[PDB]
């Protein structure tokens, strides 16, 4: 005699919270992360050219400081600089060392 | 260690697939943009009302 | 949202449809039956990726900036060079917490759209054979078997073919 | 606004409605009336506050930072000092014009959307018996005391009680 | 866009209408014609126009600022000075993409509305003398010549005046 059709959309047993700019906390159906907060904790040595420090700083590769001689001619994409890295050679000082390091 | 990724941050790489990142303010590569919030959620779907009601 | 269909006049939703996002549930002489309709689901769907990708992998790069953190105290420039990051970081955070906010509103509107375009694409459809009930249902008026439904389904539906028996019905008489 | 309800096909508004924001008005045998709807009006309320939290009271702290105004010309520095806080200000400046606007535009259709779904809703409780004038208002062809109004103001009006009446006059003959 | 009529239930458009942007076309007995709808068309131009306004010639005025290119490598100021412009330039190059983008999602969604809002004042005018195909056009049940067509194209259209005309044949007898 008669028929019924209903309009519909779908649901999902667990939505997600999601900011709006009425609702602080609204829930979807789905979504995404967009803030990556998560390392590997180890520094991937591609595609750049990672040069590692070691024991030197730029600065007393640049000088030459004996144990850091190991890096004359050295180029690099990211010259990365440990922290207890020392120096071993005349005391010294670098008037504005930061420029010189930049 | 060996392994591919473009953004290098000093907390190690991270991937830089997402527009945003609360690693570190300290970048090198392609990377996101570093930002004070650490979820930022982007509805992908219609809003979820169960039968709930 | 703006259109009062979903999260309004429609219910609730159906976590039993899982071809699709928005579809059809009936009920004829014969039975019960239910079905995604793909053209809107594929709307939403499409919308929402294109949003998608603008926001992401569309990183900058870049290499040598200023330094963030710093062994010794030292005053002027310092200060400077803190502020400078400072700053920045706090217009990057409320860009990305105002993107999300005017985002995901702006999902929401648009998935509200699109169901309630199914819903008056169907009531046009349907001409004189049909009244609405107002939980996102239409009585039709005559009689709709399987394939019926699917006519409208599929857009297909002759309204002509059916007109004088709907509207018979539509309006009986106590007699 | 978007829906063209509130400032387009609702004339205009009533400084008589003091205790809603939306509500109805009508004429039956007996008199006239009027009554305020608490839903549309707690929506709009309830997303206007939301809005309105988001933006108020969420303040940063700061304490040290740089150095603002100037006793003595130093140049290169203070130059700096100076562009980096004149920069901030602009981009903050953009922000809360911007912010305004956005939001102004949305409160708007957000209302307009709010009136209409009101709308909506009664047209499909009054089925067939009633027809829409066009100026927000519903000719009801069938006797519908104040009670008969409420039961329609609180979704309680069953239509199938006065089809036959409604049905008739709104198809009489010139007999 | 949200409304779903322009790019929607409105198949193409008219590269014919070039007197407006929202209009009308017919067939009746005696012929067909086209006319363009002035209101509409006005809510559109003035709304975008407005929008134009904010945006267009409102340029900020600066003059002695920070240096930009240099000469000589100097490290610690330079960077930061190179920072804090490379830093001012990204954070204006979002703020000019997002706003095009938010402004035209608006400006489509807006323009769709008005397209819509044209054809509900127009539904409405039209009471029980005509019936909607859903390809954006009304099927009047009634003789109604250019005059007629004027009027409803005026908003004068008096739909008492076709009452029973039009009724009949929408419900017209198989005899
Ligand atoms: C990334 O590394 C930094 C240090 O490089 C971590 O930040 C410090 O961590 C603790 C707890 O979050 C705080 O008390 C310190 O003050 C933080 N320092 C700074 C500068 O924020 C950071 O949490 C690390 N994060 C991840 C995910 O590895
Ligand atoms: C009619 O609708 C679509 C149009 O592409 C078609 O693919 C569908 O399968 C048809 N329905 C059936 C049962 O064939
Ligand atoms: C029917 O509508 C609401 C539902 O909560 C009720 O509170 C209201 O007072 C009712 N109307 C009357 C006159 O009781
Ligand atoms: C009736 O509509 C408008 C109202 O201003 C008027 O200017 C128009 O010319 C009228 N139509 C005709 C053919 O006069």
């Amino acid at each position: 005699s008669t028929a019924t059709l209903c309009l519909g959309h779908h649901a999902v047993p667990n939505g997600t919270l999601v900011k709006t700019i009425t609702d602080d906390q609204i829930e979807v159906t789905n979504a995404t992360e967009l803030v990556q907060s998560s390392s590997t904790g180890k520094i991937c040595n591609n595609p750049h050219r990672i040069l590692d420090g070691i024991d030197c700083t730029l600065i007393d590769a640049l000088l030459g400081d004996p144990h850091c001689d190991v890096f004359q001619n050295e180029t690099w994409d990211l010259f990365v600089e440990r922290s207890k890295a020392f120096s071993n050679c005349y005391p010294y000082d670098v008037p504005d060392y930061a420029s010189l390091r930049s | 260690d060996t392994c591919i990724s473009e953004c290098i941050t000093p907390n190690g790489s991270i991937p830089n697939d997402k527009p945003f990142q609360n690693v570190n303010k300290i970048t090198y590569g392609a990377c996101p943009k570093y930002v004070k919030q650490n979820t930022l959620k982007l509805a992908t779907g219609m809003r979820n009302v169960p039968e709930k009601q | 949202g703006l259109f009062g269909a979903i999260a309004g006049f429609i219910e609730n939703g159906w976590e039993g449809m899982i071809d699709g996002w928005y579809g059809f549930r009936h009920q004829n002489s014969e039975g019960t039956g239910q079905a995604a309709d793909l053209k809107s689901t594929q709307a939403a769907i499409d919308q929402i990726n294109g949003k998608l990708n603008r926001v992401i992998e569309k990183t900058n790069e870049k290499f040598h900036q200023i330094e963030k953190e710093f062994s010794e105290v030292e005053g002027r420039i310092q200060d400077l060079e803190k502020y400078v990051e400072d700053t920045k970081i706090d217009l990057w955070s409320y860009n990305a917490e105002l993107l999300v906010a005017l985002e995901n509103q702006h999902t929401i509107d648009l998935t509200d759209s699109e169901m309630n375009k199914l819903f008056e694409k169907t009531r046009r459809q349907l001409r004189e054979n049909a009244e609405e009930m107002g939980n996102g249902c239409f009585k039709i008026y005559h009689k709709c078997d399987n394939a019926c439904i699917e006519s409208i389904r599929n857009g297909t539906y002759d309204h002509d073919v059916y007109r004088d028996e709907a509207l018979n019905n539509r309006f009986q008489i106590k007699g």
